[PDB]
């Protein structure tokens, strides 16, 4: 005779969307998790499955999906109370210090019935010709800009993404996962690796390693407009310099608005650019080559980026307070010791995270920038065998970094017969 | 509480019927049995019929099995526990044996084995 | 806390079960109160059901329902020998919501019972 | 020998007052329910209270002050983030194309020192003639104007007021119910039936439909400020259109702010109207005279609005996505086939939730609008026996349907005496 | 979920009790969480006082306290066959917290008891 | 509510546990929230304990652990007469999560063993 018997607390778990929070090490005035988020166990537990696979899907993760937004979600609110730029959308008398311009203009001052004379410098790409040397701002005839309030930084820290309690992260540690499918030897943590959220095109910066090999991942390889993700074992080391030692110049522009603009440069005027080594990039790119041959048993071939918006195009990223704007055709031409140089430009009129209509000035960092980074992984595109660079979206970044982890509900109800019965 | 107000007491000869009515207040009319009891002079108190004001079900005595008829129209709402019901009674082929004072009283409780007990009584009704 | 009992998931169904070996209102402040909230609905989901069945603080309570072996006509030997609960749950998954209104009459009438019992 | 005995989950509840959250039907861009609400179960689950009365009181429920303030919370959301016409409010020298005007203003520009010279189309009734054919908007002089984003709609969609767990809805099911007192038959619902918010005035459009009778429905009678408030069994069918082709014409008036005007009238200059049939309305009006001598045993009479406001005079409503106003006086006349036509004027800034100094600019629609809608009720106004409609207040629209419904707690201890005693 | 078990709030007391037959912030976004903690909060205010009184997991529970006639003078046949829960609740509801009080020191007494019988 | 019962904070051990003689978004409305979300993920933190240790619905339940003496090598007349459960709380707080454990596998293996006492 055998009768049902509940059990409470059972290996057993479902697949859920649920919110994740944030925790944070031990450090404050950054975007993306200030004194928000809780403090990081010291000791992260992480206790194996045994005998255990999984079928994971880093590309139908909502991890990711909810990283893209809450990281778009940060930028908002630390950007509504800073300062408007509307009212410096006026006309703009300028001339060559055409890389960079020093641009009169006129400008409302602490009263509002006086007006000055104001001049400021301005790259070039942050501005355009309007139909005698007259320009205006670049995103003045299609969204509204705001400064960022030039105390918060934008240095990428360590987010650890924890799941509620009952729920659970499952973790992939085969060092060959493919990003999709079954992996066995999963273990369960209570929250993810520390994850720095490094907002970069075409070259991943910053990212982790692989173990072994240099996994590719995409969802179908077969057509060509799925984003294929690299993965890297050797971290090529990239240097970027912006050499123009700059000043910063608060104008009066209202009450309490004081925004900051490019004021003289002090020494030479040189050109922000990036150093990688030509043996280094050219050995670990000379690999990358060797694994698309295993799907596509043809000819690889690395052109350039095929056109469109500035940021597609380019290697943009963040440097010391500056956004980077890199042409990496000097990188991409493969043809099977020295160094190699990108030219790279800078705006203050960005826009990320592509929204209706809103743009983002960064104030100038005075001095002399100077970041060296790892350059960890890519995302390349391949045509209709030629493989030119491309983000496909923001998230790409994200679920390099998020393929192994995977969150789950836990089902503590038990039920099944044995052999007793109740009185 | 509770008053079950009874009809007026008319008199008619053999081979008519009569209605008796037994308007109800302060209770819940559909929850208890109204219950039809008549007293006649010449006889011991004999029990005629109880209904169900909410079932619509009935059960006599077999010497009225086909010789009376009990009806109640439905109950008009007062408050949460009060409603107004009313209780009609007539009688076949009538003579001047049912001579007597016919009384109308709602059931016990709701439940258990004293259901119908005709409890709360009405004022009666003079026949002949 | 440590809800993440997991760690016997994928041996024997009777090898793991019968025989062990101050926010700020922002994106990080409404997520972290949502992740909280949404913790205990849970918690209490179970709870809840575990008090329904006459199992409040039992991990194994044995009841008063006969197996119904439509449900799954398997030997105690190929299910707590054999099988995982991550796979059992699968399998008998469809009969999850009849077992469950079922333990919950069982306990219902099983307090009336007790109530007869004590009322001499 | 009897004893206290606790049970838990008793048949008894009370009277509270909660917080009511909004379930949703299988569909993403209105105002009033968007992804924000959670799926409607396919079945709403709806037991019967055998054996049950209750007291209802649709005057003082609680989901109306609860809904009419969910409404007006909406709106105000959906402001927070579109488009100010602070800027327009300027000086316009205006010409006829008296209905409706073609008007120029000098406008900013993309620049904030060019000045541009605009012309745009207005209605008449959004506009006042200030102390040489110079006009100015009408609500300048007194509030703050928020042009509705031009991609969210008013559509009404069905709205299911649900109540949290541990709480329970009662409907009332009598198909005479007065809105007040003692009902029986009385049955208990997870969530309400679906809710339209349609917004009139007068007429009550797009609404439920009394089973039998038409049931008259007020607190107090007696007086007369009381709003009565008809329920129908037939429907009415009314059909608006404003017939002008409309243009759409996008202005430049600051940074990413493109406010969107009246562009120009394309084919005939024609009047908005509403149409109803003359037997139909005649023959369900001399219904209501009907029921209005049950209570008020005299002759009773339609004049037509005293006077005031524009939007109390009028049958206010949206239709299409611009706001109707439309004058009723052939419509209530009493007098104890063909058809009637009521002459309808529209607006631009309109006003509705009457705040502080909240305007509202709704852009306008391009092209033929036609709508086809129900009139299921109404409600009048009795004189100190004369009935001219008016309203007294929106949450007079949701009493009309909220009726049935009454939010209560549930009480689950039960403690009462038997023969048991413990151990 | 189905706490809705009101079905049988017409019936007599005895007839029911003793034998039965990803949010968005905005106003629909803190509206449904409000309204997912107001109904814990009260899952708790009962459970605990449920647990207060040795009548966890329990929906009959007998206790230790005599009935005072000076509550209710009636009778079980006028009570559990006559009468209703939603007015006899009405009833009794003055010396609702009296006998609370009086449940709880009942159960503490007890748990000292079978503390002075498990010494042995 | 009553969840302040330290009125015998500086009473004896034994004579206190032995023998008892609609929000609107502002800053008052979301601290009011969280202070209601605190004390209840904190009421579910002990009786969750209370539950897996198999002493749901029990002020003073005995266990099935016998006492370390390295815990504490004092006389119960030189605890429950002299010291205070603020004070002795104290003394023992090194060792409180090693009870923690060790009575969640008494109660484990005491679920087992009725199970197998059941079986018959
Ligand atoms: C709503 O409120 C109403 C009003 O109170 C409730 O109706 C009452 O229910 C109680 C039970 O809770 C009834 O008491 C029982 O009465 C029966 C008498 O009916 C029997 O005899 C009839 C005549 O011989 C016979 O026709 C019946 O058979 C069928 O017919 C009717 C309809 O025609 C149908 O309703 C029946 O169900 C049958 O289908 C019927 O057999 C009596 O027999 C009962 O005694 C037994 O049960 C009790 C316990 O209940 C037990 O103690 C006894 O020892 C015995 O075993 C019992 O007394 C009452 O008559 C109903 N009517 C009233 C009070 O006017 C209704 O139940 C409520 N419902 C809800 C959901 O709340
Ligand atoms: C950018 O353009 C602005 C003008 O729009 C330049 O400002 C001008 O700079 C020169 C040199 O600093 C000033 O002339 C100097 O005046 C001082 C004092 O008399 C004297 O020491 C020098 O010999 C020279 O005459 C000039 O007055 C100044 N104009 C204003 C309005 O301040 C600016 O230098 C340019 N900078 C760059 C980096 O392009
Ligand atoms: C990838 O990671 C490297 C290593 O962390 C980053 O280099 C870091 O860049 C920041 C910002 O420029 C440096 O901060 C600077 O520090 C110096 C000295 O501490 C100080 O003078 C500056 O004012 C500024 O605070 C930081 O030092 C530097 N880290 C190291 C180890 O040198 C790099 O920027 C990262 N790349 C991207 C794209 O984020
Ligand atoms: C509303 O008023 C505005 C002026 O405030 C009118 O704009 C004017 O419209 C006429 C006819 O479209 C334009 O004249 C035409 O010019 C074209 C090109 O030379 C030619 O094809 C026609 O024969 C005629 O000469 C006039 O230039 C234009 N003014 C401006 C500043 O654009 C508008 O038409 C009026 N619309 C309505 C609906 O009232
Ligand atoms: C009362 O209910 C009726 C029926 O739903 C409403 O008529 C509806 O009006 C809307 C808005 O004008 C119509 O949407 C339009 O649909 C047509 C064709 O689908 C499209 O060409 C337009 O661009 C617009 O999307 C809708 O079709 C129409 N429904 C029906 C069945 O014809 C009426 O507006 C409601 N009255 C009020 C005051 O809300
Ligand atoms: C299974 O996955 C785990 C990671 O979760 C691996 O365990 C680590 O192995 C290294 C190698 O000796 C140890 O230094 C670590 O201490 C291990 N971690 C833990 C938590 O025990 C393990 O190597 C994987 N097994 C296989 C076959 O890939
Ligand atoms: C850049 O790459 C080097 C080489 O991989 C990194 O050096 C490692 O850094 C990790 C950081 O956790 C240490 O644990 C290892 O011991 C280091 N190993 C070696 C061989 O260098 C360096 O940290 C990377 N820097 C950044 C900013 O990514
Ligand atoms: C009591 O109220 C219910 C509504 O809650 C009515 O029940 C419906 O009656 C129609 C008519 O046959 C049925 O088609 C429906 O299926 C019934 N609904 C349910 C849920 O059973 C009932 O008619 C009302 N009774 C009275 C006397 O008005
Ligand atoms: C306008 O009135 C007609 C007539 O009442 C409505 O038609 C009914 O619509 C309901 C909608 O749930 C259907 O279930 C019925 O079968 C229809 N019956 C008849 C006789 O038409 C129509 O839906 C109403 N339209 C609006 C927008 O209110
Ligand atoms: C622009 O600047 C140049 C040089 O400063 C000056 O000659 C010219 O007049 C200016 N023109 C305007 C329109 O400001
Ligand atoms: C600013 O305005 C004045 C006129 O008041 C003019 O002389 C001057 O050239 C203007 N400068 C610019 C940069 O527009
Ligand atoms: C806005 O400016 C950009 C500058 O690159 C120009 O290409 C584009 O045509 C302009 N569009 C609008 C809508 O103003
Ligand atoms: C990881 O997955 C690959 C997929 O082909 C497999 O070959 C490899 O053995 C796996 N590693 C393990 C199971 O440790
Ligand atoms: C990824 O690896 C999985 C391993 O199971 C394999 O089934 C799948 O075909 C691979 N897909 C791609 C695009 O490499
Ligand atoms: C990195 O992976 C590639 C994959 O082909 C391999 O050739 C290379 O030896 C690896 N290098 C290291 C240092 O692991
Ligand atoms: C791609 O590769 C070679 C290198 O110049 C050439 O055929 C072609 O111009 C390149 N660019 C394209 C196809 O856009
Ligand atoms: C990138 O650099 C190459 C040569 O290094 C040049 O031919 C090309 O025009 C450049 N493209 C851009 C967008 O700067
Ligand atoms: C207004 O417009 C008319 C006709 O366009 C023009 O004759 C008149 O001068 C204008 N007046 C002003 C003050 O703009
Ligand atoms: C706009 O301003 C100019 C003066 O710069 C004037 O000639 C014109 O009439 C004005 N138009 C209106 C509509 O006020
Ligand atoms: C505002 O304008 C309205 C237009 O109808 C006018 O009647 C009213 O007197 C004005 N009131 C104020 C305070 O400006
Ligand atoms: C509904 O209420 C009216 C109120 O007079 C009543 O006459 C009618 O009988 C009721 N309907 C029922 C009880 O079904
Ligand atoms: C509404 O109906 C109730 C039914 O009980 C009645 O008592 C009340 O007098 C009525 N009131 C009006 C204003 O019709
Ligand atoms: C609608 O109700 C009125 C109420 O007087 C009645 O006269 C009419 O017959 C009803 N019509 C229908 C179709 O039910
Ligand atoms: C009301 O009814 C008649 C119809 O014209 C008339 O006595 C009167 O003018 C109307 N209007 C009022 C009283 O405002
Ligand atoms: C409404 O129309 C009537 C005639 O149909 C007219 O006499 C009256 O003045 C109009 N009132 C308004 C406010 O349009």
């Amino acid at each position: 005779g055998l009768w049902v018997t509940v059990y409470y607390g059972v290996p057993v778990w479902r697949e859920a969307k649920t919110t994740l929070f944030c925790a944070s090490d031990a450090k404050v005035h950054n975007v993306w998790a200030t004194h928000a988020c809780v403090p990081t166990d010291p000791n992260p537990q992480e206790l194996v499955l045994e005998n255990v696979t999984e079928n994971f899907n880093m590309w139908k993760n909502d991890m990711v999906d909810q990283m893209h937004e809450d990281i778009i979600s940060l930028w908002d609110q630390s950007l509504k109370p800073c300062v408007k730029l509307t009212p410096l959308c006026v006309t703009l008398n300028c001339s060559d210090a055409e890389e960079i311009k020093n641009c009169s203009f006129n400008a409302t001052t602490e009263l509002r019935d006086k007006k000055r004379r104001e001049y400021a410098l301005f790259y070039r790409l942050d501005i355009v010709p309007l139909s005698n040397s007259e320009y205006r701002l670049i995103n003045c005839n299609t969204s509204v800009i705001t400064q960022i309030c030039p105390k918060v930084t934008f240095d990428p820290i360590p987010i650890h993404y924890c799941a509620p309690a009952g729920y659970a992260i499952l973790k992939c540690n085969n060092k060959t996962f493919n990003g999709t499918g079954p992996c066995n030897n999963v273990s369960t943590v209570q929250c993810t690796h520390g994850i720095k959220p490094v907002v970069s095109t075409q070259l991943l910066l910053n990212g982790s390693l692989a173990e072994e090999e240099i996994i590719i991942r995409s969802e179908n390889l077969t057509d060509n407009v799925k984003t294929i993700i690299v993965h890297l074992n050797e971290s090529v080391e990239i240097t970027c310099t912006r050499p123009n030692n700059m000043t910063r110049k608060s104008v009066r522009i209202g009450p309490g608005q004081t925004f900051y603009a490019l004021g003289d440069i002090i020494g030479d005027i040189r050109q922000p650019h990036c150093n990688i080594s030509e043996i280094k990039w050219e050995k670990t790119l000379q690999r990358v080559s060797e694994k698309l041959r295993e799907h596509f048993n043809k000819t690889i071939i690395f052109n350039q980026s095929s056109g469109g918006d500035l940021e597609i195009t380019t290697h943009s990223f963040n440097c010391g307070g500056e956004f980077f704007y890199c042409n990496t055709s000097d990188l991409f031409f493969n043809k099977t010791n020295s160094t190699i140089t990108l030219p790279c430009r800078i705006k203050q009129i960005i826009n990320m995270w592509q929204e209706v209509g809103r743009a983002m000035y960064a104030p100038p960092i005075a001095g002399n920038i100077t970041c060296k980074s790892n350059i960890t992984g890519l995302l390349l595109t391949r045509d209709g065998e030629t493989f030119r660079p491309g983000g496909g979206n923001m998230r790409d970044n994200w679920r390099s970094e998020l393929y192994k982890y995977k969150v789950v509900e836990v089902k503590p109800l038990g039920i099944a017969p044995t052999e007793c019965r109740r009185r | 509480q509770g008053q079950l107000v009874q009809s007026g007491a008319t008199t008619t000869k053999p081979g008519s019927s009569v209605k008796i009515s037994c308007k109800t207040s302060g209770y819940r009319f559909n929850f208890y049995h109204i219950n039809w009891i008549r007293q006649t002079a010449g006889r011991g108190p004999e029990w005629m019929g109880w209904i169900s004001p909410y079932s619509g079900d009935k059960n006599l005595a077999p010497a009225f099995q086909d010789r009376v008829n009990m009806t109640t129209d439905t109950e008009v709402p007062v408050t949460s526990f009060t409603s107004t019901g009313a209780a009609y009674m007539e009688i076949r082929n009538l003579t001047s044996d049912d001579t007597g004072t016919y009384f109308c009283a709602k059931g016990l409780l709701r439940d258990g084995s004293s259901t119908w007990l005709p409890y709360l009584w009405g004022q009666g009704t003079l026949l002949t | 806390v440590f809800l993440g009992f997991l760690g016997a998931a994928g041996s024997t169904m009777g090898a793991a079960s019968n025989t062990l070996t101050m926010l700020q209102l922002g994106v990080w402040g409404f997520k972290q109160l949502q992740a909280r909230v949404l913790a205990i609905e849970r918690y209490l989901e179970v709870q809840q059901l575990l008090g329904m069945w006459g199992c409040s603080g039992k991990l194994i309570c044995c009841t008063n329902v006969p197996w119904n072996s439509s449900w799954s006509n398997k030997t105690y030997n190929e299910i707590w020998d054999n099988m995982t609960w991550m796979q059992w749950d699968r399998e008998i998954g469809n009969y999850t919501d009849t077992i469950y209104k079922l333990l919950e009459v069982s306990q219902f009438q099983q307090e009336i019972n007790e109530k007869d019992l004590l009322a001499l």
